């Protein structure tokens, strides 16, 4: 049949469990706790636990009455101007008797594919029915939506998830799952994540179902992604022979593409610490000046020849 | 009505009348009596006869009231290769052929499906990897679609899989000079020796790019009204050509290695108003052609010019780089 | 109702300098029926707008010089306040492409749109050097789709960023700075018709000088002499420049005389005061450079190294937005060299 | 057809040919671990005191929102200006003194501006006239239901035309006004124009711009002295209210995080209580960074000039970079159909389409016409930015680098530019052809020869003043 | 029959796909364990995916494929609204079925936009259960991050050089043509993992042959019916730029690149390509060959006039080999 993906069978059901931005997660508690829910867009990139944030608040606002106390519009029901001044509206006039405190909940995820003429009646409608329901954005850019709705509501920023919470979370995961695990497994899932939490528990889970026990060559082997490892030596080489001979076979004649190894090239260069910093930063200026001239349209492998050949000039002379 | 561009007023209506090219024209006539060519490339330098070959092919595969109705025009235009293309197409395949004619009955084969003429479709915003595949798949027996080109640079080997490449080399200098020349004496052209071969050098074998500039000289001579010969200075000014013997002042400034001359120089050139890509290139020209000059002095001035000019072509400030490139050649 | 305004000759025969150059206009403009497509080219202030002024007046009537302005307003994806005031006529179409930056492609692709579903509409494009290569594409697009109804007429500084097409397309028309003695007629022509009392000819000439072959120049200069000393110009009043100039001439001079971190700070203070009012980079760059190369205490390599870099720094500055950054850049790298 | 001479031939100019060693790979876990990002310095996230509430307050145990909690009830709380509140006061009390008589008045509005109490100020003015809530009675028209013609025509006449039952103190009041749609509120000027011909209570509109209102109205408007304009309201005022509003909450705050909020929001006062009731629970946790600080910045002097040589060349590269690379994303981006597109202008200029597809896709009605590019498009945030990276590690070591990303923007260098050149008009005119050709001109040699001269002139003409008159303007404005 | 041989040589079963193996040992490890989780497959065109699935989805659904799948296109003349109304109603139908687990087969989506893989992946949300999505596309940078953490993700690499040299051993007996050992060689140097583009390449030289029974192919016919320049060429062109003269040299390029009708760009790496199999005495001149070269294509792909740009190719080449010399 179907197995239950651990992004979705370890989803958190409660705020608590959530780890990242604590102060932020803490507020919803308190808010959840006593109620008057406000008004938030929140932002930050995508798979940092913003629409499982707001689901959870919801649950804990309402509870038994979340079928009739929330309308949830995403991407694949209509959200027109129609909608906005028909359902939306007819919501809001809806009478749902509820405890002190709390409101009846509008929750308009990836609120940033929202038409201009849409958002333009929302504000109207959120400021009049104020007293009976509260809105709650969940966008990925926060520039998409316009003035007037983050006059009318408090900005939320999440920001990205770090090192410690996404690995104590994921050594909970292993203890709940009894899954036989190692450092460099861990960091190299971690190396992948990018904060990605969902990316995160993916790579573990297929990890887990493939390769058996979590080492980082395990978890490299599935991440269909230039290795990390020998892309640093292709940058680190003292021979530019061998560079080139490893970017032709391991990374042209693979099928990665010019973009994921400017990628790589630029996140190892990052992550190196042996140079100096005025080095690393001329590497990555010089990476920059790469994925400039692959965004002109010469994505071509002389582009990526001939930026190994002054990276390893400024490696070996200054 | 009144005057016809002469680039379009003596382009060739016969496919046989079109100068050399026999082992296109050949081959062409010899698929047009198959009645049923694919969808097919042209590659060769810009304006040696490619919307001329497919001009007369349609002309002598279609007939001449028929070019108006069977030939719908989509080059490298206004027209969006998803936007405006796909809709003109699908509704032209959906219309049919008109009434016939009484010329184009047992003449002209006239077959069922249309011809689409797509010039430098390749250097579009929009990328037909398989944007023209089901229409000329479902619509192959209704019309057919070439694509023309400069180069033999395929983007998508679908689309362009059934290809018959033909090439067409280089305009010989004789077979030029006796076209442009029949041009000219068709036009009353009234020029001395000397001239033909300036419009040609000038060009590059471009005969679009001669037609118009001897349609021009031939303009500015009637507007003089003195009736005399063109002279090839007319013809050096008309195109942005600099002068030859301000290249020869040039290169003895650079040659004498004085920065305060040569800088003054420059100062006193640039009010001339004469670009500085002509300058570089006839620089060039000069210079690499040459046999004088020793390895390693082409081997820098080729990169120095090569910098130069790349940077003129950014839209950069054409004195500071033409005062850089003489000092630099004087510092060679 | 300025002196360079109010004497802007508008007729073909009120021509006086390049006399060639005036009789093949007023040929072009013996024939209404066909005007291909042109492209003037040459130094700032030689006439090139005038003369297209002139032949437009000479070809349509008197309506040409009845200019109206419309403010067009466009919003692009980042919603950034995109305004372009078209000049318009009853007769012809003005349009700076400069003024709105990348989008010279869209914006010019909707006005000749516009233009178009309204015997021909002539559009005067200024300075066509500024056009990207998409906007290039889409204007020779343009002229053989729209050659019925729409003749474009360029103005350029200089014709070498422009694509081969256009080139190949238009009649190439070059337009040489006037001789000295050209811009002392014009001067001794505006003197007699505005009664300056001049002592000597020879102020004439170091204007004509002065103005290094730029004719609006040369009468502002005759306009700021003749408003200081009120109609009396001598022999001892010095050759004034504009404030900006100054300044750059005195940057230059701290720079050769000042080797200190400190001076950079104070270079980039007096940049961001020449910036702040409204000057453009490349010109600011050309000044620079050139009065740097006219320090009598420097030697070839050392000059020869100013121009690389300022060449270099005028390739980055061409494909930059924010300029400071590229001067501050150049004036290190003049600075270190210095040393 | 194809012929050459040309024949297979092998190249030995270069060295013999290479041996080619095949490179494997067995990395250990001690290389392996080395992978471990190192700890970024530059993000700083700074941290704030904790809010201590003070007493039991039933203003704090409240359950409606805190820009309605702290509603105004008189016309000294909304923040607004007191001459435009007299004023608008004086014409409402006139007005509503006026219409009772049977009736040259025409009751109109555009309240426009870029404050934020454009809608309270007019029910406070109502319950100042009237003295109670339900003795007023407004009819407040939102944006979200349709203003067109035929669904509330009749209404608005039947309302400004009969009595309501219970001084009727009635008033229509139409909220968002800039935005309308062309189908769904098509007719709504022409409501404006018939319930103006047919009134007998007053009509209030209150929008951001001017230009929106069509120009008789605007006429209309100015002469009856009608037309009145908003300006926002001072960082110090609106931080002062809050204060106000925090020491009636008896709530204890530093005055550095209030000052970053005020200036965060625009001075909104919606904003900074609603971000204010966002983050001020009670709650053990830190509060909001807002500005960050420094992150250990080392802004030295660069010692030798070879360091700020080679920096100075690395931020024109990253300038170069940046604007390549900030209007180039590889994923394509929809287009927002409620905006005036000129494809869709085009679309909708044609009668061949019905309604029923209208009302599918409509956009808003701009007085700006919106392009766009297809290929050319701003990055989306997960995709690769080396510019802001790389900006980022120069700012936390350069200051000065962090203010040239702000002393010069875009919209600066513009308007001075337009204020510079309509100075040079006023005094080009103290001595019409100037006004069209120097529009004419190109703007780049009015950037380089013009103006200074002008500035010469108008300097020359002031010094004697201690042929032209007012030349102060040009001096102030070249300062 | 007479029909391109695209279509007729497509794999009936995963058996025939040959190159890729560990995304079919997947797949079949998939269908033997019966999990069947949302699939992308994304690479380079003719490495086989829509091949791979179509295969997997008619050795899956039997019979019953011909209603219970449905092949769609992002790039067709539908639009978003058309295509999310084609997915709902597909998905949320329960038609008449013998097994469920609905499968799309969407091609293409580095064309689609944020907004629409938003919709895509929240359909996918609400319709995990009865629909499976198996969404296809080419260029891994053109997606959304959200929508490449719902898919199960399975990389596709060109084929290597024995796969499609069994394919052409396989081909050549059914369709009773011959290919010398270097013609094979130079088709597979070529192909650069392209599958279509090698079937094609057949095609035309098949169709090329006045007597296509038992003519041979060779070198020639291969590299001008694909278009494709020349190792040969290329090598004379720079043994003319080394060993010879400033004059001939240029004479033998320009004579090269109008009879060949190749751009400069193509030959600049056909040079990188040819120099990368021999050895440098010093590897400043590799930095210095490999700067220059990628500089000149920079500034050849903004535009200019070709004739500056091969002499500064010819410049930059011979300082390069004299810097070792
Ligand atoms: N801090 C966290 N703690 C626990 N689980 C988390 C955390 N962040 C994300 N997740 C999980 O990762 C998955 C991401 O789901 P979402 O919250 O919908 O992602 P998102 O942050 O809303 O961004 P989107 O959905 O791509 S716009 C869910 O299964 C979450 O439960
Ligand atoms: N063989 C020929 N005999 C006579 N005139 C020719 C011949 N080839 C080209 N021409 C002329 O050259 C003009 C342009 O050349 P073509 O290649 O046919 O057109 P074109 O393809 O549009 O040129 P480009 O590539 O766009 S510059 C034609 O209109 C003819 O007038
Ligand atoms: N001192 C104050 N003066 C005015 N409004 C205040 C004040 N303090 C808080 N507010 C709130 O500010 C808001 C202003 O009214 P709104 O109707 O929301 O906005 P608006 O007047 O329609 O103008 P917008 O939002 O820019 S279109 C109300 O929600 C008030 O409760
Ligand atoms: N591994 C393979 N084994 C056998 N035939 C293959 C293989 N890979 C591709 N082909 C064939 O090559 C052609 C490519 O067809 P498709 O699989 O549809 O192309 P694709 O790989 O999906 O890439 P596109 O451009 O996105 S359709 C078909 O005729 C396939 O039968
Ligand atoms: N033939 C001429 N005789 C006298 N003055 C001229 C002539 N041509 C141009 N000018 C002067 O040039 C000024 C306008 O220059 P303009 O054409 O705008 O330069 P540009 O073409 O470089 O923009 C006018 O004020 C006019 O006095
Ligand atoms: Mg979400
Ligand atoms: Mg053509
Ligand atoms: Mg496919």
């Amino acid at each position: 049949s179907l197995q239950l993906p651990w992004v979705e069978k370890y989803r958190p059901q409660v705020l608590s469990d959530i780890v990242g931005n604590k102060e932020t997660i803490d507020r919803l508690q308190q808010i959840a706790k006593d109620g008057n829910m406000p008004h938030m867009i929140i932002s930050g990139m995508p798979g940092i636990g913003k629409t499982t944030s707001v689901h959870c608040l919801a649950h804990e606002l309402l509870g038994r009455s979340y079928a009739d106390g929330v309308l949830e519009l995403n991407a694949s029901d209509d959200r027109g101007i129609d909608v906005v001044r028909n359902q939306i509206k007819h919501f809001a006039q809806k009478k749902l008797h509820l405890p002190p405190g709390k409101h009846k909940i509008v929750i308009l995820d990836e609120a940033d594919s929202m038409t201009a003429g849409a958002q333009q009646a929302l504000r109207r409608t959120m400021e009049l029915y104020s007293n009976s329901t509260r809105f709650a954005f969940a966008c990925n850019q926060s520039n998409k939506i316009i003035e007037p709705l983050q006059s009318r509501c408090a900005i939320l920023r999440y920001s990205k998830l770090s090192d410690e919470d996404v690995l104590k979370r994921l050594l909970q995961i292993i203890k709940l799952e009894d899954v036989k695990y190692t450092n460099d497994g861990l960091e190299a899932i971690i190396f992948t994540a990018e904060g990605d939490m969902r990316q995160a528990i993916n790579n573990l889970q297929s990890t887990v179902a493939g390769h058996g026990l979590v080492n980082a060559d395990n978890v490299f082997k599935i991440v269909d992604s230039p290795h990390p490892l020998i892309v640093k030596k292709m940058l680190l080489a003292s021979n530019l022979e061998d560079s080139i001979q490893i970017l032709r076979t391991d990374l042209w004649k693979k099928g990665y593409s010019s973009i994921d190894i400017v990628t790589t090239s630029f996140r190892v260069t990052k992550n190196l610490a042996q140079v100096k910093e005025s080095v690393r930063l001329e590497m990555i200026k010089e990476i920059g000046l790469t994925h400039m001239r692959i965004l002109e349209g010469v994505g071509t492998y002389l582009q990526l020849a001939s930026m190994l050949a002054k990276i390893h000039k400024l490696n070996n002379k200054a | 009505l009144a005057q016809q561009p002469w680039v379009e007023k003596y382009r060739p209506k016969n496919l046989d009348e079109v100068t050399a090219q026999d082992h296109a024209v050949t081959v062409l006539k010899k698929t047009l009596k198959s009645a049923n060519l694919p969808h097919m490339l042209f590659y060769g330098p810009p304006g040696t006869g490619k919307t001329s070959t497919i001009l007369a092919l349609t002309k002598e595969l279609y007939g001449p009231d028929l070019m108006k109705s069977r030939i719908l025009e989509l080059n490298a235009s206004d027209e969006r290769g998803i936007s405006i293309v796909r809709e003109k197409v699908k509704n032209f395949a959906r219309l049919t052929v008109s009434k016939p004619s009484k010329h184009d009955l047992e003449n002209y084969p006239c077959p069922p499906y249309k011809i689409i003429i797509l010039d430098e479709a390749d250097s579009m915003t929009a990328d037909a990897q398989s944007a023209l595949r089901r229409t000329m798949e479902t619509y192959s027996g209704v019309t057919r679609f070439c694509l023309i080109c400069n180069y033999v640079t395929r983007i998508i080997d679908p689309l362009a899989s059934r290809c018959s490449k033909f090439r067409f080399k280089a305009l010989d200098a004789s077979n030029a000079i006796d076209r442009l020349r029949f041009i000219s004496e068709q036009e009353n052209v009234k020029c001395d020796d000397g001239v033909l071969e300036r419009i040609l050098d000038i060009s590059a074998g471009d005969l679009r790019r001669g037609i118009t500039l001897l349609q021009s000289a031939s303009k500015g001579a009637q507007y003089l009204g003195d009736g005399k010969n063109i002279t090839s200075t007319q013809v050096e000014e008309l195109a942005g050509v600099v002068p030859h013997d301000i290249l020869i002042e040039i290169v003895e400034k650079v040659k004498s290695g004085d920065f305060d001359e040569i800088k003054k120089y420059v100062n006193t050139f640039m009010k001339s108003g004469w670009s500085a890509a002509s300058v570089v290139n006839q620089l060039h020209e000069y210079y690499i052609t040459n046999d004088n000059f020793d390895t390693n002095f082409k081997n820098q001035i080729s990169w120095l010019l090569f910098t130069t000019d790349s940077r003129l072509n950014n839209g950069t400030n054409e004195h500071i780089q033409l005062l850089n490139l003489l000092v630099k050649i004087s510092q060679l | 109702s300025l002196w360079v305004d109010k004497y802007r000759p508008k007729s073909l025969n009120a021509l006086s300098h390049n006399e060639e150059l005036t009789n093949f206009l007023k040929s072009l403009s013996d024939q209404p029926r066909d005007l291909p497509h042109l492209l003037l080219y040459g130094p700032n202030g030689t006439g090139k707008k005038t003369r297209c002024m002139a032949l437009l007046e000479s070809i349509f009537g008197p309506g040409v010089y009845r200019l109206k302005i419309d403010v067009r307003q466009f919003v692009t994806a980042s919603n950034r306040k995109l305004e372009l005031n078209v000049v318009s006529s009853p007769y012809h179409l003005e349009i700076t492409p400069s003024d709105m930056g990348n989008n010279d492609r869209i914006v010019i692709q909707e006005l000749l749109k516009e233009v178009a579903q309204m015997r021909y509409k002539c559009v005067i494009i200024n300075e066509a050097n500024s056009l990207t290569k998409d906007a290039q594409a889409a204007l020779r697009r343009t002229m053989e789709k729209y050659s019925k109804n729409i003749r474009l007429i360029m103005v350029c500084d200089s014709m070498s960023p422009i694509i081969a097409p256009i080139k190949s397309r238009c009649l190439l028309i070059r337009c040489p700075a006037p001789s000295d003695s050209e811009i002392s007629t014009i001067l001794s022509d505006v003197v007699t018709n505005e009664r300056i009392q001049l002592e000597t000819k020879d102020i004439l000439k170091r204007i004509a000088q002065a103005s290094n072959g730029n004719l609006r120049v040369s009468l502002l200069m005759l306009e700021s002499m003749a408003l200081n000393n009120e109609l009396a110009l001598k022999s001892s009043s010095p050759i004034i420049k504009p404030d900006w100039i100054i300044v750059i001439h005195k940057l230059t001079r701290k720079i050769v005389k000042e080797r200190s971190v400190n001076s950079l700070i104070e270079c980039r203070a007096v940049l961001y005061d020449l910036l702040a009012h409204c000057i453009p980079a490349n010109i600011i760059l050309k000044e620079l450079t050139f009065s740097l190369l006219d320090v009598e205490t420097l030697n070839t390599t050392n000059k020869s190294s100013i121009i690389e870099y300022s060449s270099v720094f005028d390739e980055r500055l061409s494909l930059g937005n924010k300029a400071i950054f590229h001067l501050e850049g150049f004036i290190a790298k003049v600075m270190c060299c210095l040393d | 057809v194809g012929d050459k001479e040309l024949s297979d031939r092998s190249v030995d100019i270069p060295l013999p040919f290479r041996t080619i060693p095949p490179l494997n790979h067995n990395f250990l876990p001690s290389d392996y671990e080395s992978l471990k990002d190192k700890n970024s310095a530059s993000c700083i996230p700074v941290r704030y005191q904790a809010p201590v509430l003070l007493g039991t307050n039933i203003k704090r145990n409240t359950t409606l929102t805190w820009p309605q909690l702290f509603k105004p009830v008189t016309l000294k709380q909304v923040l607004i200006e007191p001459k435009l509140k007299l004023r608008i006061k004086n014409w409402i009390e006139t007005s509503f003194h006026t219409l009772e008589k049977p009736t040259e008045f025409v009751p109109l509005m555009i309240l426009h501006g870029n404050s934020i109490g454009k809608k309270t100020l007019i029910q406070t003015i109502m319950r100042e006239i009237a003295g109670d809530d339900n003795s007023y009675q407004i009819y407040e028209v939102n944006s979200n239901m349709n203003r067109s013609k035929k669904d509330l025509l009749d209404i608005l006449l039947d309302f400004t035309t009969t009595h309501y039952v219970k001084s009727d103190y009635g008033l229509v009041l139409f909220n968002d006004v800039d935005v309308l749609f062309k189908e769904h509120d098509r007719g709504y000027w022409a409501m404006i124009s018939k319930l103006c011909e047919f009134s007998r209570r007053p009509l209030v509109l209150t929008c951001k711009d001017l230009s929106l209102v069509p120009s008789e109205l605007i006429a209309l408007a100015s002469e009856q002295n009608s037309l009145f304009h908003t300006k926002k309201i001072s960082t110090s005022t609106v931080y002062a209210f809050l204060t106000k509003y925090l020491k009636s909450l008896e709530i204890e705050v530093c005055d550095d995080w209030l000052r970053d909020v005020v200036k965060q929001n625009n001075a909104d006062i919606r904003k900074c209580l609603m971000h204010l009731q966002f983050w001020c629970v009670d709650t053990e946790a830190d509060l909001i960074s807002s500005k960050n600080r420094l992150p250990v910045l080392t802004s030295t002097l660069g010692s030798s000039v070879k360091d700020i040589s080679q920096l100075t060349d690395l931020l024109s590269i990253n300038d170069v970079i940046g604007q390549a690379t900030l209007n180039r994303s590889m994923v394509r981006q929809e287009i927002d159909s409620t905006t005036m597109t000129p494809e869709k202008v085009n679309t909708f200029q044609d009668q061949n389409l019905d309604d029923e597809m209208k009302l599918k896709f409509d956009y808003v009605i701009d007085y700006k016409l919106h392009l766009n590019d297809p290929n050319r498009q701003p990055l989306l945030p997960f995709e690769l930015n080396i510019y802001q990276h790389i900006q980022e590690q120069l700012e936390a070591r350069y200051s000065y680098v962090r203010e040239a990303n702000h002393r010069l923007d875009n919209e600066y260098l513009v308007n001075r530019f337009k204020k510079m050149t309509e100075s040079t008009l006023n005094f080009l005119a103290s001595r019409e052809n100037a006004e069209i050709d120097l529009l004419s001109a190109t703007t780049q040699q009015i950037k380089a020869e013009i103006n200074p001269f002008v500035f010469e002139i108008a300097k020359s003409d002031a010094n004697v003043k201690n042929f032209n008159a007012d030349p102060s303007i040009v001096v102030r404005k070249w300062e | 029959e007479n029909l391109p041989w695209v279509e007729k040589y497509r794999p009936e079963t995963l058996d025939e796909v040959y190159g890729q193996n560990e995304v079919i040992t997947t797949v079949r490890k998939f269908v033997d364990e019966g999990k069947l989780p949302h699939l992308l497959f994304y690479g380079p065109p003719g490495t086989g995916k829509t091949s791979t699935i179509v295969a997997l989805a008619r050795e899956i659904y039997g019979k019953n494929y011909s209603n219970m799948v449905l092949e769609l296109n992002a790039s067709d003349d539908r639009g978003i609204d058309v295509v999310r109304n084609q997915i709902k109603d597909f998905a949320s139908t329960r038609q008449i079925f013998s097994k469920g687990f609905k499968l799309i087969i969407l091609d293409e989506a580095d064309a689609m936009t944020n907004a629409a893989q938003n919709a895509l992946r929240r359909v996918i949300e609400r319709y995990t259960k009865n629909t499976r999505f198996c969404v296809l596309a080419n260029y891994a940078h053109k997606l959304t991050p959200a929508l490449l953490s719902r898919c199960t993700r399975f990389r596709f690499q060109p084929l290597p050089q024995e796969a499609i040299e069994r394919r052409i051993a396989n081909v050549l007996v059914h369709e009773k043509l011959k290919l010398s050992p270097n013609a094979e060689k130079a088709l597979i140097e070529l192909s650069n993992g392209d599958m279509r583009r090698v079937l094609n390449v057949l095609q035309s030289c098949k169709a090329t042959l006045d007597n296509p029974d038992e003519d041979e192919i060779s070198d020639d016919v291969i590299y001008e019916c694909c278009g494709a320049p020349r190792p040969s060429d290329l090598k004379a062109v720079l043994k003319s730029i080394l060993e010879d003269d400033w004059g001939t040299a240029h004479y033998t390029l320009n004579k090269v690149r109008s009879a060949k009708g190749l751009a400069l760009i193509d030959l600049i790496e056909g040079i990188v390509k040819i120099l990368e199999d021999y050895e440098l005495q010093n590897e400043e001149t590799r930095v210095h060959l490999l700067t220059k070269l990628a500089d000149i294509e920079y500034s050849i792909s903004k535009g200019g006039n070709d004739q500056i740009q091969g002499s500064a190719v010819i410049g930059a080449i011979k300082a390069s080999f004299e810097n070792e010399t």
